[PDB]
DNA sequence: GGCACCGGCAAGGTCGCTGTTCAATA
DNA sequence: TATTGAACAGCGACCTTGCCGGTGCC
């Protein structure tokens, strides 16, 4: 049947993570923004927790 | 292998089911009710009414308390689907030009609350023009808490041309309640209110000449229907029945300045492209609740005819799954092979945050 | 005095002649393609996406035979019901007024 | 870091003008909205948007800019900036829980570029940003001038822009990325004259054309080229303002500029001996005002036009104290004096990269035309015309540049900051140019 | 001259912010090559079959462990409805006409029926140069019939009759001797079924008088078998008293006086073999929204007279008051391209029999067929004498009584001699019936139908029997809406005989074992079947036009010793019945999906 | 020489159309 | 024993893409 199918046509539901862990968590955070003439001032942007690896 | 689901979420009723199925499996009022001094939601919200506060979280079709539409999506899922989200992908229905702040909060709670392998945002009218079978037209789209008209041309919307009447559904329910006052009944509670919502939905219907009618209607028999109340009691309503949804027509009669549905669709039809605009008359498609009135296509026909020059050919395509087309639309959208190929996986908000919705859900 | 010095007036030419040789004719490429592809992709999904919402209407040779038979089916049930209402004498009427 | 998403600035780029104001976000293809800066008053209160113009008792309609392509009424600007920017494109604040029948500063996230007029004066380009920092909390600011952002629209970096709006037709030679300050033209010989045009035009057939808006006419029938008319008219309780009427007779016009209305685009000018014979045998135009009455045109619709190219074609203004047009305001007077404001060397790149924009431009063969009278008027180069846009739809071009240019990562050092601002107030005419 | 330490000094200094060069949408094209769909692939999938599941599976789950007196069976028709419980024996049969207070009687809005010009160059113009001269032809027809059947013929006739007719004059005699007492219905009455606006239905209200102190009119929502959009303002007026009737008739005739439970109740609807979409999507709505019935399911007039029958395979016409209809049935469905559909019926020769003796100088001239008191003198008169019996036709003298309202009875003897036998003879060549009238107004309210998704297409029915009738009228690159909108605008009329073996033909479709098997399996149904010798007529005309099949023709009345009027309706209450039907209907489909799920569900495409 | 527009062509699977064979009914 | 509901096998029509190529700009 064609959802068994095994190639390109399928890449998205072999790639699904089903039942898996919880994502990364997204804040409204403040990013620091600096105009040619030296002055600073803030943005609200998105922000996650870094993804570290030993 | 399971499929994704498909939600429709609106200021009266959201509608709930799997993609690929003709008909949604859940339809309940998108009440959340909190205790005054737990929560509840949709038929049994309003069964212990006593005891709680009520609100909307969609109001004017567009989501104003998250922490109260949250409750919603998690009763959709495991009260009214039966179904754990973290094993499906799923599709949200937004409504026309709502804010770009809203499209990144409900990504954000479908992810982080509901751990959903993956997702899409899509606009409402476009479903409901694809449920009707077409690529190009104008969609009236026509609800319980607002209306829209929106064009639509080989399969991308125009924003700039998109013009919200504020008016719809419940003003017609309000509007009802009013004039049912003046003919010596009374309708002020809640508990009334929701048997005038019944009324509309039995015995209201469109006028084809209101002048004509509210003539006739000194005479006219045929005209007063009867209806039985829970307690037992019988009222009856007279020009009251066309009353009511001409104000659709003339939103002066229920007191706002505003077009009426023929006119805000005309002018949505003159701010597009001049060569695109002849595909639009040949396709003016009818979507949302508040499109169900018996006879409003004919005067839809009538009215806009009445506007546009006698070269243009008119066609008013009213199918009669209607009231259910944008969700019937996200089905068809989400059954497809392609649709693999549109959605956000988890490993792009992973990568990228609720942003992302803007670059995908384009 | 703040704005007007030599240096004030070189930093911002450059800054917008550099914005506009090399970064609005990139973007611009970029823009126009992406439109045409955006444009193209939701054209290609509303032609698959109204033939689904028509398909069911089209008729089959498959859907066809199922209705003919479903129709034999009844049919049969029908001769059947009277079989059993003959073989048992159904009685209907009387007129007396 | 890898700590922020796929967010980066989400600008709000605004474009008032005479005819339309247009906004909505960076990094889109389109404004989100766009409405006609013709506001409604009633008892007291401003009105917005085209679903909301409608026959009341008393209803005025008003704008709140002049026909310099500026403000004029800042309090109304306040109001229709506020509308826009606040209440069409931000979260609703939700209401109260006991009214809903159940139960018995606003920008300080979204950097906001502004589109100016290129003669806008420093006292109007002051209280621009004197209106923008007090009333929303927005973070930063900039203010561009629309022939820099036709070109970007284009994507060109130098390009002379011709940009027949509605109050002004404009002509100016942009080079990397900034206007050529002798070389601005400006000129009334845009939509707005042409409507005045066509008026007197329709006043002066043998016999005289009448105009009645949309709104005056119930309904009506089909009747032949040349009939009588055959409809029936509202009947209102109150008198309708002599403003409105106006207003709502200008979609008629624009229906007649966008569908009728040609330039001339043959050898040369229209009133040449041959031109104005031959084009009374062509075949014509046909067309329907709202009152049902029909109509086939011929050798007018090229004379309302031709005025912007020949003065001398012109018909009278229907409004006796209106100063007709001089040669020095025609297409060609505005184009070779632009030309004349500009190094000599730098001429061949500027006609090269011609830039058209805005909605007169989109008249029936108004590109042949300018091609025809560019190549007569500087023989011996190459002349090239480009449309201001991503796509076919060419109306939005100044604002489309806007929304380049706010989604370019090297443009987000150019905002006047809020803190930049309040330190210096008048930072705007120097940090800016 | 330029430096960066200067710029630096300055507090000047070009930066990217951490951005990306552009933060334009970069997009990806969607690859759709070999792409496929799961949009309604399963029965899982469609809403219609999944309830079906349901309900089935429901039912073996019962079995390992539906009551016909909760189904109504309703057959509407322009003069009569039928309807009743699948449990019962028979259905209550009354007129489907509604009543109202109005200000102008039926009688006071238009010209008299049968049409005569009062003011006119003599008999010939009063009545029509053409219909003068068709009534001779056939008068001398009949005549020679007679004589070439060997039966005799005195050589005048009409002279007979009319001298007597034109010379009676009535008699009067009801306030001392002793009449049938006719009642008129006392419309100041408030009403006992259960509700509180005073209209009538049915019988009580054609005994409404014509001048009461509050003035009546009547309606009729159905006429030649459609929608009567010809007498209606607007279709909302329209829809209204359709519901108003089928309401009233609910609670008068079958007694379910309490609105409330309704709900446990089912229905089953005939329609026309072809039906207006509009028509059958119009019955389901009164059914499920004003009604709120639990089910409905709809069977075809000849599909359901065969399950009548207890017949496999027939040929069934369906003669009514105003419609007539030919189809095959053959392996449980009509054979779609034998459908024939003709304007007339027996109300058809009540007219033309009342117009014929009128002609004659039939006493009482002033009658005219809107007011009520002849409407049902007119269908009394036809009923007792009509006969297509050629042996017992004479000269014959007889009676009736004029009992109009708050007027003394008036009596009139009158004699008749073959106006009886010519009038149903119309049937053999419709020229004489008054067709003048009826196609007015056929698309004045409601529109054609179309397809849903593409609205120039026309979706109602269309059979190849119907069309060759359509060109044997009038002889027949356009649009599908211009090519129907002229079929529409020619009246279907066909001799009966050839209507039939034209339905016949297209049903074999060249085949003359098929032929050979249909045309000895005529079945005839419908009210205005009921005159006398009206099968074995139609039987001898088919053999005179067909020496090929004329041994094999058999023609049958009825079926099973049922009344002719009555064997469809049966039929409809055993596919009530009957265990392996699964074309209701569902309340919760037609809310979800409305007419969307009659194509789910019905035993035909529909 | 890189990259692009426009075109004819070879090719991949899904889908409906055609057909064989089987277990089951009565 | 004739007929049925169904699983299974086989084939062509169809839409869509990548490929090789002519012609062209830069
Ligand atoms: N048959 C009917 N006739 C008239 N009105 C109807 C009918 N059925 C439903 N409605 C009305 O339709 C409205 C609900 O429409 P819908 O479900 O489209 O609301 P919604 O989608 O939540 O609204 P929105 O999309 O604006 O947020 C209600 O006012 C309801 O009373
Ligand atoms: N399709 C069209 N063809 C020609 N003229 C048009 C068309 N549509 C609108 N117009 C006219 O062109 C003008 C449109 O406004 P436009 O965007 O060109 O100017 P603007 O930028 O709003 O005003 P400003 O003159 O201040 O720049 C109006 O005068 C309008 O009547
Ligand atoms: N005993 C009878 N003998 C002869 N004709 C009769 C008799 N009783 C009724 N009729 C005639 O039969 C006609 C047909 O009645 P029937 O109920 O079949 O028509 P209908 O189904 O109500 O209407 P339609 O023509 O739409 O089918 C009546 O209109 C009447 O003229
Ligand atoms: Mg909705
Ligand atoms: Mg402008
Ligand atoms: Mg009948």
């Amino acid at each position: 049947g064609p959802k068994a199918n095994q190639g390109a046509i399928n890449a998205g539901l072999r790639a699904l993570d089903r039942s898996g862990k919880p994502c990364r968590k997204w804040t409204r955070g403040t990013f620091q923004m600096k105009s040619f003439t030296g002055v600073v001032w803030e943005i609200p942007r998105w922000t996650a927790p870094p993804r570290p690896k030993p | 292998e399971v499929a994704a689901l498909v939600i429709d979420n609106g200021s009266g009723m959201c509608k709930a089911g799997f993609a690929g199925d003709d008909a949604p499996r859940a339809v309940f009022p998108s009440i959340v009710g909190r205790p005054r001094h737990d929560s509840y939601v949709g038929d049994e919200a309003q069964s212990k009414r006593g005891i709680l506060t009520l609100r909307y979280p969609i109001e004017h079709g567009v989501v104003t308390n998250w922490d109260d539409m949250e409750k919603i999506w998690h009763h959709t899922f495991y009260n009214e689907l039966r179904v754990a989200p973290e094993e499906h992908p799923v599709l949200l229905t937004e409504a026309p030009i709502n804010p770009k702040s809203n499209r990144e909060k409900m990504t954000q709670i479908v992810f982080e609350t509901f751990n959903a392998p993956a997702f899409y945002v899509s606009i409402q009218a476009v479903l409901s023009l694809y449920a009707s079978g077409r690529t190009t037209g104008i969609v009236l789209d026509s609800g319980d808490g607002v209306t829209h008209v929106v064009p639509i041309y080989e399969g991308f919307s125009l924003p700039h041309a998109i013009a919200r009447l504020d008016m719809a559904g419940r003003d017609l329910t309000d509007y009802l309640m009013k004039i049912l006052a003046e003919r010596g009944y009374t309708f002020s509670t809640t508990a009334e209110r929701e048997i005038v919502r019944d009324i509309k939905e039995k015995l209201c219907y469109v006028a084809l000449d209101f002048e004509q009618e509210i003539q006739t209607a000194a005479q006219s028999s045929h005209l007063e229907k009867s209806y039985e109340l829970p307690d037992g009691q019988v009222i009856t309503i007279g020009n009251e029945r066309f009353r009511a949804p001409e104000a659709l027509f003339q939103p002066s009669v229920l007191g706002l300045e505003s077009g009426g549905i023929h006119v805000t669709t005309f002018n949505s039809i003159m701010k597009c492209d001049v060569d695109v605009r002849k595909d639009l008359y040949g396709n003016i498609v009818m979507s949302g609740g508040t499109t169900m009135y018996p006879g409003l296509s004919d005067r839809m026909q009538k009215e806009i005819t009445a506007l546009a020059p006698s070269s243009m050919k008119v066609k008013i395509i009213a199918p009669p799954e209607r009231k259910y087309s944008v969700w019937i639309g996200g089905s068809i959208l989400a059954s497809l092979s392609t649709f693999q190929q549109m959605w956000i996986s988890k490993q792009e908000y992973d990568e990228s945050g609720p942003s992302i919705v803007h670059r995908k859900c384009f | 005095l703040k704005f007007q010095s030599k240096g004030y007036n070189q930093i911002y030419d450059q800054i917008w002649r550099d914005l506009a040789r090399k970064d609005v004719s990139k973007v611009f490429r970029l823009a126009t393609d992406s439109y045409a592809t955006k444009a193209s992709n939701l054209k290609k999904t509303a032609i698959l996406a109204s033939k689904e919402a028509k398909r069911w209407q089209l008729r089959t040779n498959k859907g066809t035979k199922d209705l003919q038979a479903r129709a034999k089916r009844v049919m049969r049930d029908m001769m059947g019901f009277w079989k059993r209402n003959e073989r048992e004498e159904r009685d209907l009427r009387k007129a007396a007024e | 870091a890898d700590i922020y998403g796929g967010d980066e600035v989400s600008a709000l780029v605004l474009d008032p003008g005479y005819c339309n104001t247009r906004a909505g976000f960076a990094g889109e293809e389109m404004p989100k909205q766009v409405i006609p800066s013709f506001y409604g008053h009633v008892d007291g209160r401003d009105l917005f948007g085209d679903e909301v113009i409608v026959p009341r008792a008393g209803f005025e309609v008003r704008n709140y800019m002049n026909r310099d392509s500026m403000v004029e009424d800042w309090d109304a600007a306040t109001r229709v900036w506020e509308y826009l920017l606040v209440q069409r494109l931000q979260p609703p604040r939700p209401t109260p829980a006991s009214k809903n029948g159940l139960n018995v500063k606003p920008l300080t996230e979204n950097p906001l570029l502004m589109t100016e007029a290129p003669w806008n004066t420093p006292k109007a380009r002051e209280k621009a940003i004197e209106v923008v920092m007090e009333n929303w909390g927005t973070p930063a600011f900039w203010l561009s001038r629309t022939p820099v952002l036709a070109a970007f629209a284009a994507g060109k970096a130098t390009a002379l822009v011709i940009d027949v709006g509605g109050a002004n037709t404009s002509v100016t030679a942009i080079h990397d990325g900034m206007v050529l300050k002798r070389s601005i033209q400006r000129s009334p010989a845009a939509g707005v004259w042409l409507s005045g045009q066509i008026r007197s035009m329709w006043k002066s057939q043998d016999p005289p054309v009448n105009v009645v808006p949309t709104f005056m006419v119930e309904n009506k029938k089909p009747v032949e080229a040349g009939a009588p008319p055959d409809c029936r008219l509202r009947n209102f309780g109150f008198p309708i303002h002599d403003s409105f009427r106006a207003f709502e007779e200008e979609r008629v016009l624009t229906e007649f500029k966008e569908s009728v209305v040609e330039v001339w685009r043959g050898p040369g000018k229209y009133l040449n001996p041959g031109n104005e014979d031959f084009a009374k045998t062509q075949p014509g135009r046909v067309f329907e005002f709202p009152d049902g009455s029909n109509q086939m045109w011929r050798e007018q619709r090229y004379r309302v036009a031709e005025g912007m190219w020949d003065e001398t074609a012109a018909y009278p203004s229907l409004n006796p104290d209106e100063a007709a047009i001089t040669k020095a305001q025609t297409i060609p007077a505005l184009i070779k004096a632009a030309l004349d404001g500009v190094d000599v060397d730098l001429r061949p790149n500027l006609l090269g990269n011609v830039v058209v924009t805005g909605s007169t431009s989109l008249l029936n063969g108004f590109n042949d035309r300018l091609n025809h009278e560019l190549t007569n008027m500087y023989p011996g180069l190459k002349i090239k015309l480009h449309a201001a846009g991503l796509t076919s739809e060419r109306r939005f071009g100044a604002w489309i540049g806007g929304s380049i240019l706010a989604s370019l990562g090297t443009f987000h050092q150019m905002w006047i900051s809020r803190k930049e601002y309040e330190e210096n107030g008048a930072g705007i005419v120097e940090k800016r140019c | 001259k330029v430096s960066e330490r200067v710029l630096a000094r300055e507090g000047l200094e070009r930066t990217d912010n951490g951005m990306r060069q552009t933060s334009w949408p970069e997009v990806q094209p969607i690859n759709q090559k070999n792409y496929y769909t799961d949009y309604m692939k399963r029965d899982d999938q469609i809403l219609s079959l999944r309830l079906q599941n349901e309900a089935n599976r429901e039912r073996l789950v019962k079995t390992a462990q539906m009551d016909p007196s909760k189904i109504i069976v309703i057959h509407p028709g322009s003069q009569n409805l039928r309807i009743g419980f699948a449990s019962d024996a028979l259905p209550k049969t009354i007129p489907m006409v509604l009543g109202t207070q109005y200000s102008q009687t039926e009688s006071e809005m238009h010209e008299a029926l049968p049409r005569r010009q009062f003011e006119g160059r003599t008999m010939e113009q009063q009545y029509g140069e053409e219909w003068v001269k068709k009534y001779q032809k056939m008068c001398s027809d009949l005549k020679v019939t007679m004589r070439a059947n060997k039966l005799k013929v005195l050589p005048n006739s009409k002279d007979l009759v009319v001298n007597f007719n034109r010379r009676t004059e009535p008699e009067i005699i009801s306030q001392h001797n002793d009449p049938l007492q006719v009642e008129w219905t006392n419309v100041n009455k408030a009403p006992e079924d259960g509700t509180t606006q005073k209209v009538f239905i049915g019988q009580q209200a054609l005994r409404i008088a014509e001048d009461s102190s509050p003035k009546y009119k009547l309606w009729w929502p159905i006429q030649h078998g459609w929608l009567n959009e010809d007498d209606y303002p607007t279709r909302a007026h329209l829809f209204d008293d359709l519901e108003m009737l089928l309401d009233r008739a609910l609670r008068r005739e079958l007694g379910l006086t309490k609105k409330a439970d309704w709900k446990q109740y089912s229905c089953v609807i005939v329609i026309p073999d072809l039906y207006d979409k509009r028509y059958v999507e119009l019955l389901l709505h009164l059914c499920i929204e004003f009604f709120d019935l639990s089910r409905v399911a709809f069977i075809q007039e000849s599909m359901a007279a065969t399950f009548g029958a207890g017949y496999t395979q027939a040929c069934v016409v369906d003669v009514g008051a105003q419609k007539t209809s030919i189809s095959c049935v053959e392996d449980g469905l009509v054979i779609e391209d034998s459908r024939v559909n003709l304007k007339y019926g027996g109300y058809d020769v009540t007219e033309t029999f009342i117009k014929m003796m009128l002609y004659d100088n039939f006493p009482y001239q002033d009658i005219n067929l809107r007011r009520r008191h002849d409407f049902l003198l007119a269908e009394e008169l036809k009923m007792k004498y009509c006969t297509l019996s050629q042996a017992n036709i004479s000269v014959q003298a007889f009676d009736f009584h004029l009992r109009a309202p708050n007027q003394p009875t008036r009596k009139y003897q009158f004699k008749f001699y073959d106006e009886v036998i010519l009038a149903p003879m119309g049937f053999y060549d419709p020229s004489i019936f008054d067709n003048s009238t009826k196609l007015r107004g056929r698309r004045k309210l409601i529109d054609r139908s179309y397809n849903a998704y593409d609205v120039d297409m026309p979706d109602d029915p269309t059979s190849s029997a119907q069309l060759a009738i359509l060109a044997m009228v009038q002889p027949s690159q356009r649009s599908a809406k211009e090519i129907a909108a002229e079929r529409d605008a020619v009246l279907p009329i066909a001799p009966l005989d050839v209507a039939i073996l034209t339905s016949i033909q297209h049903a074999a479709k060249g085949d003359e074992k098929k032929v050979r098997e249909l045309v000895g399996s005529i079945m005839v149904v419908g009210g205005g079947a009921k005159i006398p010798h009206f099968a074995p007529f139609l039987e001898e005309k088919l053999k005179i036009r067909r020496p090929d099949l004329a041994d094999r023709i058999l023609v049958s009345r009825s079926a099973r010793e049922m009344d002719e009027q009555v064997v469809v309706w049966k039929g409809a209450s055993v596919f009530a019945k009957l265990s392996t039907n699964d074309s209701w209907v569902t309340n919760y489909e037609y809310k979800m999906l409305g007419s969307r799920c009659i194509y789910m569900k019905l035993l035909w495409h529909y």
